[PDB]
């Protein structure tokens, strides 16, 4: 509050959580070495109408061969990032092969069709990984001529996402299966040129596409992590295959479906899971919140302070300070005594009185601090009159009883010049 | 709320100022002004009385107005019918970081407070306010009150009955026109209504995305690196930023018409409960002969006890 | 100093539009102020209008008794009233009878309540205790002997 | 315990049904136009109805899948392949056997083929109540094949019954094919043959709904938005 | 008002949540009150 004398109220200030003390981590028990030394280390590679598509799965990916390396030439990511890429645990990630010119790889992306990527591999827009390409000009270039490879540049239309056509259609503008050379009835198809010493834009490139499918199943390609043990009923940290965060485990009374790994709430949050390992559990990942409040009487009277913590049962907090797990840790700091009762929270550094008082301080539900003491509250003082018939009190004398009311009438005119 | 939690979205957070602080300055602002609200309605009484017991005076039964001790709350009948009228839309435990807290003054004292200031309206005088009672034995209060309405006193003791059936038929009428009825309670659940729907646009507010590639942290924080990842996390602080103090606005502006309508209830209470206010159309609709306060879920519902004469001759003058 | 071009127009489109969302959430909340402010002010003149020119016999609005006087007093960014006002404190225990039977017909007394039968002898007030002498001046001709609760004779 | 609101292809409620009714008089088995994605049912007596082939123009030109089974498992390759004006299963009428699986004919430029989990099923010819049904959701999304699968146990004179009945996600490949013209196969009892059964077609549109989970995690309502007024405000 | 019309700016509008139906439902309730207040002041007679 930026001051030195301080008066009596309950004040607000500022919010604890419960550091979290384990860490689990959990990964299914599949353990495998992917073909990534095949699929990216190939001798045969398709052309760019007929790009394959390698079902990659049960494994557990390094990507640090990725990373460790200058001979790729174009490493270009698009959903995801480069160094926390071995964090998450995917689900069939497939591997889209195809080889194309110098020029082409400025059309691979979300978008910007132009003039070859469109009649011949078309890319999404949401679902990306990563684009890889790199140079290979002393294998497939022949300055005599190579022309094994072919494409597409003649299609009536675009492509869907992820659509691909092989059949060598004879292309004329009303359907019209033709007999070419004849005029208006041209092919499809067409070469590549790679050559040894041509243009850069002319050299042969192999570009790869990672598709990432984002979990569509229990995961399997993971990275190279360790699963270690779970701790339930106590604030630790987590990585299961797909999901982060901080969370308080414990056994679930679910009827979880068969084909169904997360468990979100009725209002979008996760709430619960299922262990890679054969259980399901829920996620409580509120280990503890609120905010602090110290109760204060005054420091002109006394200096002796109760914090009140909002929301909690007064269990996660004498074990979160007996174990120093709070976020606002002090250095002198003790709990002798621990009212709580009047769902409002713990408040360390109060008694129960029973004799109940005029309600100084007005703790969260009832309760109503003083003086330090933390009674309920006394609502007025109890009467009771005899109720008979005629007997009937008139008063006899009086006072005049003049009493103060303030009121505002007018707040601090201002005025801001908005150009200083 | 903002900002989930990892560690470095905080330091983004710091980078706008103090808005949290104002927040929270603001939000608690306004929980103490409907503290102060609930004290200014229903805490009236400095000598709280004891409900008399005996429950018929002339015929005028105080039956489900009163509480009763036989039945294991101290409410009234009608105060449960009130509490089971008003639906909704250990200690919580929910990431939102939303939170509901709990009000100061418990429902059990509120139903206390009610309790006394309808046992000092029967029992305990008309001098009730500027003192503490006169002992009246409230067949003379309703025939003091048949005097700020412009008509005789000979009115109440020669229909002494005729009034009694009449008024415990309008309480009947009352219990039955409560329970298997509709709308004619909305203002409650107008306000509960609009409570909830602004508290679940909030959290609607944290499914979307402002602008970013995913609409949640710990997600991205995946599949991001390095000062890229700020732009995203600068785009979602700052959407969730402007919904949360959207939200903050709009619950001061309710906060403005529901302590306008607390003063009136306030006024109410201490014109109509505590005396006979002679103002037209303000307490009932009649003469406003009596007025009885009863508890209510985040409200407070009056039995305005009017005066409607409703039969007509034709005299010259 | 440090900037040079257009990479300075982002960062002071930044500070501009943080400066710009706070200041008019100062508006926002200096107008909300105003309104409740002025809803104070309306009480206020209210209450001036009502104590202050004369006796508003309203109950519990300008003071707490039952409003003799007021006065009001300047304050910075206020006002001050003085509410004086009327509070009854002392109690007796007297008898009553709600009616009077002197010949054979019921007395009402003056609507006006208290008739005092403390052994049948005045009537007095509502509020401060003032015994008058029973005599027709006091009460009225009101219908015949045979809906009263208490009994007063011999008013002469 | 939610409602939940989502854009996906869905399948209008109340909307026209494409009902083909085959008998012994009757061969139902025309090219049907896929037109991005379609549903299917089928009343059927020991399972009749194994067999789609998704094609382009229903040639050999054309890069297609089919979804059957040799009686013991499901089998789905997609590959170049001649498809014949009536491919057939030879289904023997006292015992039912598939003497004659006559499909693949030719095959290059294949590129795909996959061998599910066998289970047991049932082949030959039966009679009485319509106790086996089918009901699929074969669906195309970002290049995917999506087949979904759901049974109920019903018993109609000759028509589609009313009721709501919940769809589990069994199927997803990775083919990527203009599917633009398909059809069913069917089984030619033994002079071809059925029995009183028949099988439907309905059409697919993007358009909103809104999902009545229970507690338990099971849908029991659900709520189109472009149907009705009042159906828009229900969902609304 | 916002984002006059042509098909994508309504895209670029959906990725802010519900907004728009926070200002219909705010401004609906504001013409609701009005009429509430119309009602209120002149309609106190029952027997015209």
């Amino acid at each position: 509050v930026k001051s030195f004398e301080i008066d009596k109220g309950i004040y607000q200030t500022s919010n604890f959580r419960v550091v979290p003390s384990g860490d689990v981590v959990r990964f299914p028990n599949i353990t495998n070495l992917c073909p990534f030394g095949e699929v990216f280390n190939a001798t045969k590679f398709p052309s760019v109408y007929a790009w394959e598509r390698k079902k990659i799965s049960n494994c557990v990916a390094d990507y640090s061969v990725l990373y460790n390396s200058t001979f790729f030439s174009t490493f270009k990511c698009y959903g995801v990032s480069a160094t926390k890429l071995n964090d998450l645990c995917f689900s069939n990630v497939y591997a889209d092969s195809f080889v194309v010119k110098g020029d082409d790889v400025r059309q691979i992306a979300p978008g910007q069709t132009g003039v070859i990527a469109d009649y011949n591999y078309k890319l999404p827009d949401d679902f990306m990984g990563c684009v890889l390409a790199w140079n290979t000009r002393n294998i497939d270039a022949t300055s005599t001529g190579n022309y094994n490879y072919k494409y597409r540049y003649l299609r009536h239309g675009k492509l869907r996402p992820f659509e691909r056509d092989i059949s060598n259609v004879p292309f004329s503008p009303d359907g019209k299966p033709c007999t070419p050379p004849a005029l208006n009835c041209y092919w499809p198809l067409n070469d590549y040129g790679f050559y040894t010493t041509t243009g850069i834009g002319y050299q042969p490139y192999r570009v790869v596409v990672l598709s990432f499918e984002l979990l569509n199943a229990p995961a399997t390609v993971c990275g190279p992590k360790l699963s270690t043990d779970l701790i339930k009923n106590q604030c630790v940290n987590f990585n299961f295959n797909g999901l982060t965060g901080t969370g308080v485990l414990t056994p679930s009374s679910k009827r979880f479906q068969p084909f169904q790994q997360f468990g979100r709430d009725v209002s979008d949050f996760t709430d619960s899971v299922r262990d890679p390992k054969t259980s399901e559990i829920l996620d409580i990942s509120p280990c503890s919140f609120g905010g602090v409040s110290v109760i204060t009487p005054g420091t002109n009277a006394s200096s002796e302070v109760a914090v009140l913590y909002q929301d909690v049962n007064c269990t996660d907090v004498s074990t979160a300070i007996h174990a120093d797990q709070l976020t606002p840790a002090w250095r002198i700091y003790s709990t002798g005594n621990n009212v709580f009762q009047t769902q409002a929270g713990c408040l360390i550094g109060a008694e129960h009185v029973d004799t109940s008082y005029e309600c100084d301080i007005p703790i969260g539900a009832g309760i109503c601090a003083s003086y330090i003491v933390a009674y309920t509250m006394s609502l007025g003082a109890d009467s009771s009159i005899a109720y008979s018939n005629n007997t009937i009190a008139i008063p006899t004398n009086f006072s005049i009883s003049i009493t103060t009311e303030v009121m505002p009438v007018s707040m601090a005119k201002t005025s801001v010049d908005c150009n200083m | 709320y903002i900002c989930g939690d990892s560690t470095e979205c905080a330091n983004l957070l710091l980078q706008y100022g103090s808005f949290c602080t104002q927040l929270n300055r603001a939000l608690s602002g306004i929980a103490a002004e409907q503290d102060r609200n609930t004290r200014e309605v229903f805490a009236q009484v400095k000598q709280m009385y004891k409900t008399p017991t005996l429950k018929y005076f002339g015929g005028f039964n105080f039956s489900q107005i009163l509480p009763d001790p036989l039945k294991p709350t101290k409410r009234s009948f009608i105060e449960d019918l009130l509490f089971n009228k008003v639906t909704l839309a250990i200690c919580a435990q929910k990431f939102n970081g939303l939170t509901v807290l709990p009000p100061l003054l418990t429902d059990d004292m509120i139903a206390a407070y009610t309790a006394a200031l309808v046992s000092g309206t029967a029992t305990a005088g008309w001098t009730f306010g500027a003192g503490a009672a006169l002992q009246i034995p409230f067949a003379m209060q309703m025939a003091y009150r048949f005097n700020g309405i412009g008509v005789t006193q000979n009115v109440l003791y020669e229909n002494q009955k005729q009034i009694a059936n009449q008024f415990n038929k309008a309480i009947s009428q009352i219990q039955e026109s409560l329970t298997t009825t509709s709308t004619a309670l909305g203002k409650l659940q107008d306000v509960v209504n609009q409570n909830a729907q602004a508290l679940n646009t909030l959290v609607k507010q944290l499914s979307s995305n402002f602008g970013a590639i995913s609409s949640v942290l710990n997600d991205i924080l995946s599949r991001l690196d390095k000062v890229e990842a700020e732009v995203q996390i600068d785009r979602l602080i700052t959407g969730r930023l402007q919904s949360l103090q959207t939200y903050v606005t709009q619950q001061l502006i309710r906060a403005a018409e529901i302590r306008a309508s607390a003063n009136l209830a306030a006024t109410k209470m201490s014109e109509c409960v505590l005396g006979q206010s002679k103002r037209v159309d303000f307490c009932g609709k009649g003469y406003h002969l009596m007025s009885f306060p009863q508890a209510a879920p985040h409200g407070v519902v009056f039995l305005h006890v009017t005066y409607v004469p409703s039969q007509e001759r034709n005299f010259t003058t | 100093s440090r900037l040079d071009k257009v990479e300075a127009e982002v960062q002071i489109d930044r500070l501009i539009t943080g400066r710009l969302q706070s200041l008019q959430t100062y508006v926002t909340q200096q107008l909300i102020r105003a309104a409740e402010i002025r809803a104070s002010a309306n009480l206020a003149a209210t209450k001036m209008s009502e104590c202050v020119l004369g006796q508003s016999k309203r109950v519990d609005f300008c003071g707490k008794g039952y409003h003799l006087m007021s006065f009001p007093q300047a304050a910075p960014h206020g006002v001050v009233f003085l509410h004086v006002t009327y509070v009854p404190s002392q109690e007796r225990n007297f008898t009553t009878a709600p009616a009077i039977c002197h010949e054979g017909k019921a007395y009402f007394p003056r609507e006006g309540v208290f008739v005092f039968n403390g052994t049948s002898w005045f009537i007095t007030q509502r509020n401060f205790f003032s015994p008058q002498i029973i005599t027709t001046d006091n009460t009225f001709v009101s219908g015949n002997c045979d809906v009263v609760i208490g009994i007063i004779n011999n008013t002469v | 315990d939610t409602l939940y609101l989502t854009q996906d292809l869905f399948l209008p409620f109340y909307s026209n049904v494409t009902g083909f009714h085959t008998i012994n008089h009757t061969f139902g088995n025309p090219v049907i136009p896929f037109k991005d994605g379609i549903y299917f049912a089928a009343t059927e007596k020991s399972n009749v109805v194994r067999g789609w082939v998704f094609g382009s123009t229903m040639n050999n030109k054309s890069q297609s899948v089919i979804i059957i089974n040799n009686s013991t498992n499901v089998v789905i390759r997609a590959c170049n392949f001649e498809l014949c004006d009536n491919p057939f299963f030879a289904v023997s009428k006292p015992m039912g056997t598939q003497t004659h699986t006559m499909i693949f004919d030719n095959a290059f430029n294949c590129t795909f083929e996959y061998i599910s989990d066998a289970f047991s099923l049932d082949v030959s010819e039966k009679s009485g109540n319509f106790k086996h049904l089918r009901e699929f959701v074969f669906k195309n999304k970002d290049g995917f094949l999506y087949v979904y699968k759901g049974y109920q146990p019903i018993d109609v004179v000759r028509d589609l019954p009313s009721g709501f009945n919940t769809l589990k996600p069994i199927f997803k490949l990775p083919l990527g094919i203009n599917i633009t013209n398909f059809r069913a196969i069917l089984t030619a009892f033994s002079i071809w043959g059925t029995s009183a059964a028949a099988y439907f077609v309905g059409y697919l549109k993007p358009t909103t709904f809104m999902l009545k989970y229970d507690e338990n995690g099971t849908i029991t309502d659900a709520v189109d938005c472009s149907q009705n007024p009042l159906a828009e405000l229900k969902c609304s």
